[PDB]
């Protein structure tokens, strides 16, 4: 690895690499735009102009890689005279929006024009200026405060994957704009927001709403989904503003979602904020606490032992899990109902190995073959999608779909039917088989949503096995439930049992009211009025994600939390002090009661939770799982169809998001 | 410990944490001077609303507090000394990364 | 049967806890095929020293502790589980 | 001005090798301000002969300011400006401090220090040795922790208002 | 070491204690006399753990000056009846 | 109030005035389907 000197000092930079990776190892930081790492290197925006020891003209810091010994000279005059030579070229059109444009705080051309560019205005003509692009529900495209770092066309190429948008014409006049009105929707187009390297490019449900100096920037992690994404949510004073991506490698690497992303705006909308009991009349009506939480405490004695049956939400919540869990073996008998129905014979969850995804998300690039069985991988897990796409480019490696039309951006091969190509190449009926053998560490990949899909448990055995082939060659709401053994997590026991327990009825609460009829009542601990609320007596108000430290898992098994932000919006409190309250309630009062004694007990019952960023475990091995299933194995059907397929069915899942304005916005939009 | 010292009243050593990192870079910038150093922030409490004009009126004793370190060890002992409870974070360097203007034209 | 539920951690490094890793390789299915019955959950927790959970309807619980001890020794508070 | 930085340095590598059981550095501020380090114990025997003459006829405290810093093995970090006459010049010696070790008051030193040592006894946690007389001032009566500790809201922890069912603030 | 600075807390208590009913007498407060006994005896409870060598010390310094403070009729009425945080809702 | 209009292209407006106005701004007429409201006046042209 080759000498090389930053100004003065010697450092032993790594062999090629750009001098701009060079000066930032040594973390002296060069002026930029264009350039930015995770996308793409260019040529354009010549602001990283710096100055060789010797050679008598500057060169672009991120263009050439470093060697022999070089000196370069950062701070040297020439190249300040040439930052300034470029500033105000760039400030040469610029308008002069700074009041009003929303990128106004922190716009990276602002500062750069503080630390670099000369004070005094000596252009003096006429600014050009050109006229908008409309472009979708979200982004607001002023242009004109466009600077041609083409930036995010080699997003969109790149990552996105979609190049619609793209440059256009010559010389001045040339525009970052697409040309023809059409419409730019894509699942990564909020993230642009953003890249965007001035006010070009804002978010119109935030637009105007805030500015940068003002808000507090707590970190935590997203909910929307169980990839768990590190972020930034950023709040103006005891409620939330705008969400920004919280750069992280083993997940969202900078990057965020997008149904994330305008996913706080639904809070601010419906929502609980006090008990409410039936009426006499079977009206919901509003209550004290008290004697809401004192009526159900009673209430659910009669039937201690079996009867009574919590149900949990998709989105809900270790710490109430654990909490409700005492409050399920202090009570002789339980349901630990999640909601997917996900299959639990053969018992995936023992050896908690097999739920998990057992190569790091992190690992995915060096995966050399993917098997994408029944469900698109971009709208389940939009970052994953992101991260096979990214090897996509890295790498030639294969992937496969079994089974699905589904349109994702890459090239990739198509298969056909469950039971039919699994079980075969299974068999290595399949040619597919072979590459599947020959290939350096396979990656099969099966979404949540095949093991409903009426027989779960065969497919996931055709799955497995696949496994053990590859072997003998050689060469929310759920996977948290799954580190604590909740299973079969479905409805399936009943088994009618009285008094229903809601966490969150509005997902499950679609479903049928069956045991109403046995059993109208439902306490129902939700956060939204939809669907759960109306169909479920004695409501209780709860808090969302981002006022609860309760930590959620990654689907790696990594099981990082949440932090507090801007506390529950009413009379509600979070989710789970409602059940410790229960038990103290109830008498059989819980050995915890602080967050901190509480996570002693994750620190018994689990205690692999309280490692929060600690993926790794002993693992069970694939073949010692493939023997514990062994002894079941039943009949299969050819079917297998993801849930979402279009992109308007990723925009309403849990009640947050459709309690959303903006999303609302969204599916109207992509449907008119 | 120096609790007796401080006149700080016992809630505040108590039911509440400090929570050490070092400050995520805002993502909207492509700078990285404010990334680095350690701080020492607190955890957030109630912050409700003036009944009149709407204002945020609010009664935890400390929110807006922060401090600045140059290591991570010399701010856990710091809050040691303090007799505080904590909740240290990893630093969180990007790994470096390969790139090439030339491998865009393999093909 | 008042036992509802049985759990086991496990350090993947601590050389006590090798008398209990070479438990589950092979006396595992064994037992799941023995006990088609109650959860018996499986933990790579990283406590220095192993442990055995037992679920009741009462929500007591069996705790028992363990150090380097042999697998056959880990069937041997197994069996000592009882209804 | 180049002079005055050359004399300074002179005079600081003067003071240096006269007396350097302590002096830790004798740095100059480049727009003339000379600024020599002080070992905590060795406070009074520095100042004094800050006063005595060979040219540190520097009388006069301008000031003893207490400048905080969380980090640092021992946080607290005073400072001493100084003012000779004749010479028309001034000088900067400071030291630093434990919350807890007791450095001894300046007060015979440098004449009109006593004030000080009461000041940022109530502004901080220090404590001055062989002070006749530390108390509150700039404070309330009670009112406990010392501001200016860097952390420690501004806001404080506590309020006054007058209260008509005991008829008290 | 300790135990040297527990009997120089004991004075103190001594000072306090002895000087209390001067104080209820002087400043007109309507205490019961023995109540502010206690508080003192509580006050006393208060850092009835503390246990490093020399912060103990530097507790009898700030406790001094409290009844430093009462002897020369420095504070007032409000400022010492200001322990007993009387007005605050439960 | 009236919408101004002018045969030519790109106009600036400063909001009526020098230095008693807005920050002067170019408000473009790329489309004619559409009026050019200026940024800070909120004068529309054409
Ligand atoms: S964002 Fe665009 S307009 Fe607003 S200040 Fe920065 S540069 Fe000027
Ligand atoms: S779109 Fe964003 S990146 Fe592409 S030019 Fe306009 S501003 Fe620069
Ligand atoms: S990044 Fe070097 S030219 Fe713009």
């Amino acid at each position: 690895l080759i000498e090389v000197f930053v100004d003065g000092q010697s450092v032993m930079v790594e062999p090629g690499t750009t001098v701009l990776q060079a000066c930032e190892k040594v973390g002296m930081q060069i002026p930029r735009f264009c350039y930015h790492e995770r996308l793409s290197v260019a040529g354009n925006c010549r602001m990283c102009l710096v100055e060789i020891e010797k050679a008598p003209k500057v060169v672009a810091a991120c263009a050439m890689p470093v060697m022999k010994g070089w000196n370069i000279l950062t701070n040297s005059e020439k190249s300040k005279k040439a930052r300034e030579g470029v500033m105000e070229f760039l400030l040469a059109n610029h308008p002069l929006d700074c009041p009003i444009c929303d990128q106004g705080g922190e716009c990276d051309l602002q500062d750069q024009s503080m630390m670099f560019g000369s004070d005094r205005s000596r252009f003096l003509e006429g600014k050009r200026a050109v006229e908008d692009k409309n472009i979708g529900p979200l982004v607001k495209t002023i242009m004109t405060r466009c600077i041609q770092c083409t930036r995010c066309i080699r997003f969109a190429s790149e990552i996105a994957g979609v190049d619609d948008l793209g440059t256009t014409g010559r010389g001045n006049d040339m525009q970052v704009g697409t040309y023809i009105e059409k419409m730019f929707m894509s699942e990564l187009s909020g993230n642009i927001i953003d890249i965007c390297p001035v006010g070009a490019l804002t978010s119109k449900p935030y637009a105007f709403t805030a500015r940068p100096w003002e808000t507090r920037k707590t970190e935590s992690i997203d909910v929307m989904d169980a990839v768990g994404s590190n972020i930034v949510v950023s709040t103006r004073t005891g409620e939330v503003m705008r969400i920004l991506p919280r750069m992280h490698e083993d997940i969202n690497e900078e990057w965020i979602s997008d149904k994330t992303r305008f996913a706080y705006d639904g809070l601010k909308r419906q929502r609980l904020t006090q008990p409410m009991i039936r009426n006499e009349k079977g009206l919901l009506t509003y209550t004290t606490w008290e004697d809401a939480l004192s009526r159900v405490a009673g209430m659910l004695q009669s039937f201690q032992g079996n009867d009574v049956a919590a149900i949990a939400g998709g989105l809900v919540d270790a710490e109430a899990l654990v909490a409700l869990k005492d409050l399920l073996n202090r009570v002789d008998s339980d349901s630990l109902c999640t909601e997917e129905v996900f299959p639990t014979a053969g018992a995936g969850t023992d050896l908690r190995s097999n739920y998990l995804l057992n190569t790091t998300i992190a690992g995915v690039e060096e995966a050399d073959v993917i098997l994408l069985v029944g469900t698109n991988p971009r709208f389940e897990a939009p970052l994953f999608n992101a991260r096979i796409r990214k090897s996509w480019l890295h790498n030639d490696l294969k992937v496969a779909l079994i089974g699905s039309p589904v349109d994702l951006t890459y090239r990739y091969d198509h298969l056909g039917d469950s039971p039919k190509i699994l079980q075969d190449i299974a068999s290595g009926n399949h040619p597919f088989s072979q590459i599947l053998k020959e290939a350096k560490k396979p990656m099969v990949v099966l979404g949540s949503s095949a093991l409903q899909r009426s027989d779960g448990t065969a497919i996931l055995a055709a799955v497995s096995n696949i496994a053990q082939n590859i072997r003998l060659s050689s060469g929310a709401s759920q996977v948290a439930a799954l580190d604590l053994g909740y299973k079969p997590g479905v409805e399936a026991i009943r088994k009618n049992p009285p008094k229903v327990l809601f966490l969150l009825g509005a997902d499950g609460g679609c479903i049928t009211r069956q045991d109403l009829p046995k059993d109208c009542f439902i306490i129902y601990q939700g956060h939204h009025g939809d669907v759960g609320a109306p169909m479920a007596d004695v409501i209780l108000p709860g808090a969302a994600y981002t006022e609860k430290s309760a930590t959620y898992v990654n689907t790696e098994g990594r099981a990082q939390q949440t932090k507090v932000a801007v506390t529950p919006p009413g009379l509600a409190r979070e989710d789970w002090k409602i059940i410790r309250a229960l038990s103290e309630i109830a008498g059989m009062t819980l050995p915890y009661d602080t967050l901190d004694q509480v996570r002693s007990r994750l620190e018994e019952v689990s205690p692999n939770l309280v490692r929060y960023d600690d993926v790794e475990g002993a693992n069970y091995f694939q073949q010692a799982n493939e023997l514990s299933k062994l002894v079941n194995q039943q009949l299969l059907a050819d079917p297998l169809v993801p849930p979402q397929l279009t992109i308007k069915d990723f925009y309403m899942t849990d009640s947050i998001s459709r309690a959303s304005q903006t999303m609302a916005k969204c599916v109207k939009a992509v449907t008119e | 410990d120096i609790t007796t010292l401080t006149g700080v009243p016992e809630e505040h050593i108590k039911t509440r944490k400090v929570r050490i990192f070092v400050p995520a870079r805002n993502n909207m910038q492509s700078g990285v001077n404010n990334t680095k150093k350690w701080k020492m922030e607190f955890d957030t409490r109630e912050r409700w609303e003036n009944p009149l004009m709407g204002w945020s009126s609010t009664a935890d004793p400390l929110s807006n507090l922060v401090l600045t370190f140059s290591t991570k060890e010399d701010a856990v002992a710091f809050a040691e000394k303090n007799g505080w409870s904590f909740d240290v974070e990893e630093r969180k360097v990007p790994k470096p990364k390969s790139k090439s203007y030339g491998a865009n034209f393999s093909w | 049967l008042g036992l509802r539920e049985i759990r086991i951690h496990l350090c993947q490094r601590s050389p006590g806890s090798q008398g209990v890793r070479d438990f589950i390789e092979k006396r595992y299915v064994e037992l799941k095929k023995a006990n088609p019955d109650l959860p018996i959950l499986i933990r790579e927790c990283s406590d220095v020293q192993p442990k055995l959970w037992a679920r009741y309807a009462f929500g007591q619980e069996k705790n028992v502790s363990l150090n380097n001890f042999s697998a056959d020794q880990v069937t041997r508070t197994l069996e000592n589980v009882l209804s | 001005n180049d002079v005055v930085h050359k004399q300074l340095s002179a005079f600081g590598q003067y003071v240096a090798e006269i007396l350097p059981k302590y002096v830790q550095q004798v740095q100059v501020s480049c727009f003339n301000e000379l600024e020599i380090f002080i070992h905590p114990d060795g406070v009074i025997p520095v100042l004094t002969f800050l006063r005595d003459h060979t040219n540190a006829q520097f009388k006069s405290l301008a000031d003893l300011t207490a400048v905080d810093v969380p980090t640092r093995q021992n946080r607290f970090e005073i400072v001493y400006n100084l003012l000779s006459l004749r010479f028309n010049s001034r000088i900067r010696v400071k030291t630093y401090t434990d919350e807890l070790t007791p450095i001894e008051s300046s007060v015979t030193v440098y004449k009109a220090a006593n004030w000080y040592e009461r000041e940022i006894w109530d502004m901080f946690g220090v404590f001055f040795a062989n002070h006749p007389d530390l108390r509150r001032i700039l404070t309330d009566y009670g009112f406990e922790g010392h501001p200016f500790r860097k952390d420690f809201p501004l806001s404080g922890y506590v309020e006054l208002r007058y209260d008509d069912e005991v008829k008290r603030v | 070491d300790m135990n040297e600075a527990k009997r120089r807390v004991r004075e103190l208590y001594r000072a306090w204690y002895r000087e209390v009913p001067n104080t209820v007498h002087l400043f007109q407060l309507d205490i019961s006399v023995k109540q502010g006994r206690d508080k003192v005896r509580e006050m006393f409870m208060k850092n009835a753990h503390v246990t490093d060598p020399r912060v103990v010390d530097l507790l009898v310094i700030k406790g001094k000056m409290e009844l430093e403070e009462t002897i020369n009729v420095w504070k007032q009425r409000t400022h010492i009846m200001r322990f007993f945080h009387e007005t605050e809702a439960p | 109030q009236p919408v101004s209009e002018v045969g030519s292209r790109v106009i600036s407006c400063d909001g009526g005035g020098g230095a008693l106005g807005h920050p002067r701004v170019y408000i473009n007429l790329d489309k004619e389907t559409k009026t050019g409201t200026c940024g800070y006046c909120g004068l529309q042209f054409r």
